[PDB]
C-alpha cells in the first residue's frame, strides 16, 4: 500500500551494517530482506539456547543505544534471573531534539528491527513483544504493522516458530505527544493504556515492569544490532571498531553542517571528524561554536578531538549532533532548549514541575531583555534546582545543558545579562 | 446520547481487540476518533469509556495529558510546525511567515472554513530536514513559500 510522505534523510556508511538497506531512502520489504539473508540469524538464534544468546550478546560488547547506555546481556540476565512471564519492549519513542536515527532503521528496513525483536524475545523467554513508537510517526506505524504481516506470513511469527515451539507475537502501540513516554517505566505505563508517569526506581523493569511482570526495554538502535551478532559471532562482532566500545553506531547529524543526516560510522571516530570528514564541514565553512548533544550536553569548538565512544571523555549521549556556528547566539538556543523541558515534564516532582517552567519563562524575559535583576538571580538558582527529588532522568538534566552554555560561553551571558 | 457511527465503532473495536487487554488500546481509539471527527468531541469520552471498561475520569486525564489530542478545536488538517531547536536555527520562522500569507493564520489558529490549523510541536524526528512540518500524517522539509503553496494545494 502507499504510506504517508516522509522526507527523504540523508544516509551514509562506512560499515553497511544497520544502513545497508536504510541507506536507500524506501520501504524494503521481506522479499528484500531475504534475499541478503534476512531472518537467517533468527534461524540459527532458534537452535541456540536463550543462555547461549545472552552469553553472545553479552561477550559483544552491546550497550544501550537510548542514552544510557547498559550493558545489554546484562540486562537481559537480569531479567531472566525472576519467574516468567516475561515482556519485550522496543522503545521507538525517538523525540528528544536532535535525533531521528531510529525512524530511518523503522521506515527503511523494518525486518532489521523485527528479526531483533524475536530474537531479543527468544532469548528471555517473551512470547508477547510490544513496539512502542511515537505518535508523530505514523508512517513508521503503518509500515510496521505491515513489516509484522509479511513475518507473520513466512512463518517468522505466531505459535510454533519455524517448528522451535517459540510462541511469539508483536503488537504495535502508538503514542500521543509526550517526550516523558521514551523513559522506560513512563512507556510502560502507557503500554498499560494510562499517562506516562515515570515510576520510582527500583524496581527496574526487569524486575517489575509491565503488569509487575520481567521487561527488558531496548531502544530500536540497541535492537538492530542483535542480527549482527548471532549472524558474525561475537568475536567478529567486537572487531567492528575499537575493542571497547565495538559495533556500528548511528549518528543522526543536523544544523549547520552541509550533508545534514544519519551517518553509520565506528565509536572511534571523533566529534570533528563526523562534522568534517562525514558531513562535509559547515555551512558556509563557518567556524563551529558548539554541538549539541540532542538536549542533553553542548561541547565546544575546543572539545571537538573527542571519539563518539560510551568513554568518560567521551561525546556519550545517543551520538546525536547538532552543529552551531560563530553566528548563531547561544542564549537563543539555551532558550529553545529551555522551551522543550518545559513542554515535556510530566509535573509529577515539585521542582522539575516547577524548574523546568521557570527556567523557560525566565530565560525567555531575559532573552526578550525583560528581566528584572531578581529574574536573573532567579534563573540562576532554578537552573541549578531542578533535579532534587526529582524521579526520573529529565528532571535531573534539564539545566545541564544550559548550566553548560553559562559556563563555556559566560562572555555572550553577561552581554544579556548588561 | 452520543453514539458512534458503526463504521468507526467498528474500528475502535479492532483496536480494542488487538491488544491482549482492552486498556492498552486507548491511544489507539483517541488517534480514530481525532481521525474521524477532526478533533476529540467531550461527548466521546463516555462511549470511549464504556468499550475500555476505564472510568470516564482515567479518559479524560489521558486526553489531557497527551499533547497529540484537542478537544477545542476541529480541524480537516493539522500543520504541525516544528518549534525545537534545530527547526529554529535554520528557519522555523521562515515557515511560519509562508503560512500566514497563504492561509493567513498563525500558530493556534484556525481558518475560517475549518480546513487548516497551525499547531506547534516539539522535534519531529526529522532535524536534518529542517524547518519540518506535516500535514495530518504527511511529513515534508520547508524549502519556500512557493514550494510551500504547491503542497498545501493536494489538500482540499
Ligand atoms: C537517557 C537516560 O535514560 P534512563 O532510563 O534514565 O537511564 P538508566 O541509567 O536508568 O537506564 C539504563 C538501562 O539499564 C537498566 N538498568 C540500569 N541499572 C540497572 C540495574 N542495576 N539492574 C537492571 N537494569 C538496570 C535500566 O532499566 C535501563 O533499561
Ligand atoms: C526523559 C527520558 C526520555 C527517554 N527517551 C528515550 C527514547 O525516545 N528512546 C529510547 O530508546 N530510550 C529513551 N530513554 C531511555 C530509556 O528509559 C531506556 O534507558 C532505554 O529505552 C533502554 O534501552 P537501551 O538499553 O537499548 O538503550 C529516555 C529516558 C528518559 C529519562
Ligand atoms: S523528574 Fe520530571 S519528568 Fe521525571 S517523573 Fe519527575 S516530574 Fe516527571
Ligand atoms: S528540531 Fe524540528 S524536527 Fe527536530
Ligand atoms: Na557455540
Ligand atoms: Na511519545
Amino acid at each position: 500500500r502507499s504510506y504517508p510522505a516522509i522526507p527523504r534523510i540523508y544516509a551514509e556508511t562506512t560499515l553497511n551494517m544497520l544502513l545497508k538497506r536504510a541507506k536507500k531512502p524506501r520501504v524494503h520489504s521481506i522479499d528484500e530482506y531475504l534475499k541478503d539473508g534476512g531472518y537467517q540469524a533468527l534461524e540459527k538464534a532458534l537452535n541456540m539456547s536463550p543462555e547461549e544468546i545472552i552469553d553472545w550478546v553479552d561477550k559483544s560488547t552491546l550497550r544501550g543505544r537510548g542514552g544510557a547506555g547498559f550493558p545489554t546481556g546484562k540486562k537481559w540476565k537480569f531479567a531472566v534471573q525472576n519467574p516468567g512471564p516475561r515482556y519485550f519492549i522496543c522503545n521507538a519513542d525517538e523525540s528528544e531534539p536532535g535525533t531521528f536515527k531510529d525512524r530511518i532503521i523503522i521506515e527503511r528496513d523494518p525486518h532489521l528491527l523485527i528479526e531483533g525483536i524475536i530474537i531479543s524475545s527468544y532469548a528471555i523467554g517473551a512470547n508477547e513483544a510490544y513496539i512502542y513508537i511515537r505518535g508523530e510517526y505514523p508512517a513508521g506505524y503503518y509500515i510496521l504493522r505491515d513489516a509484522i504481516e509479511e513475518a507473520k506470513k513466512k512463518g517468522f511469527l505466531g505459535k510454533n516458530i519455524l517448528g522451535s515451539g517459540f510462541d511469539l507475537e508483536i503488537y504495535v502501540a502508538r503514542g500521543a505527544g509526550a517526550y516523558i513516554c521514551g523513559e522506560e517505566t513512563a512507556l510502560i505505563e502507557s503500554l498499560e493504556g494510562k499517562r506516562g508517569h515515570p515510576r520510582l526506581k527500583p524496581p527496574y523493569p526487569v524486575q517489575k515492569g509491565l503488569w509487575g511482570k520481567p521487561t527488558v526495554v531496548n531502544n530500536v538502535e540497541t535492537i538492530a544490532n542483535v542480527r549482527f551478532i548471532i549472524s558474525m559471532g561475537w568475536e567478529e562482532y567486537r572487531y567492528i571498531g575499537p575493542s571497547d566500545y565495538a559495533g556500528p553506531k548511528l549518528f543522526p547529524v543536523s544544523g549547520k553542517v552541509k550533508k545534514p543526516g544519519v551517518y553509520e560510522l565506528p565509536m572511534n571516530t571523533t566529534l570533528r571528524e563526523v562534522i568534517f570528514k562525514y558531513a562535509g564541514g559547515t555551512l558556509g565553512n563557518k567556524k563551529v561554536k558548539a554541538v549539541f548533544s540532542g538536549a542533553l550536553d553542548c561541547f565546544s569548538s575546543e572539545e571537538l578531538d573527542i571519539p563518539m565512544d560510551y568513554s568518560p571523555l567521551g561525546f556519550g549521549g545517543t551520538g546525536t549532533v547538532i552543529v552551531l556556528t560563530e553566528e548563531d547566539d547561544i542564549v537563543e538556543a539555551a532558550l529553545k532548549i529551555a522551551e522543550f523541558y518545559e513542554h515535556e515534564t510530566c509535573g509529577q516532582c515539585t521542582p522539575c514541575r516547577v524548574g523546568c517552567y521557570e527556567q523557560a519563562n525566565l530565560l525567555e524575559k531575559i532573552y526578550k531583555g525583560e528581566a528584572t535583576e531578581q529574574d536573573w538571580e532567579g534563573f540562576d538558582f532554578v537552573n541549578r534546582n531542578i533535579q532534587p527529588t526529582s524521579i526520573c532522568g529529565l528532571g535531573a538534566v534539564a539545566g545541564r545543558l544550559i548550566r553548560q552554555t553559562l559556563e563555556k560561553f559566560p562572555e555572550e551571558w553577561e552581554k544579556y545579562r548588561k | 446520547e452520543f453514539e458512534f457511527p458503526e463504521e468507526l465503532k467498528t474500528k475502535l473495536q479492532e483496536h480494542i481487540n488487538y491488544f491482549p487487554k482492552k486498556r492498552q488500546a486507548i491511544l489507539l481509539c483517541l488517534h480514530e476518533i481525532q481521525n474521524y471527527y477532526g478533533y476529540i468531541p467531550p461527548e466521546s469520552l463516555k462511549p470511549l469509556a464504556d468499550m475500555l471498561e476505564l472510568p470516564l475520569n482515567h479518559v479524560e486525564g489521558v486526553v489531557a495529558f497527551y499533547d497529540m489530542f484537542d478537544r477545542e478545536d476541529k480541524a480537516k488538517y493539522r500543520i504541525r510546525v516544528c518549534v525545537s531547536i534545530v527547526c529554529h536555527l535554520m528557519g522555523t520562522n521562515k515557515l511560519l511567515k509562508a503560512l500566514e500569507n497563504i492561509l493567513g493564520i498563525k500558530p493556534g489558529e484556525v481558518t475560517p472554513d475549518g480546513k487548516f490549523k497551525i499547531v506547534p510541536v516539539q522535534c519531529l524526528g526529522a532535524c536534518s530536514e529542517a524547518p519540518v512540518f506535516m500535514v495530518n500524517d504527511d511529513e515534508y522539509k520547508f524549502e519556500s513559500e512557493v514550494q510551500l503553496n504547491e503542497i498545501l494545494s493536494r489538500y482540499t
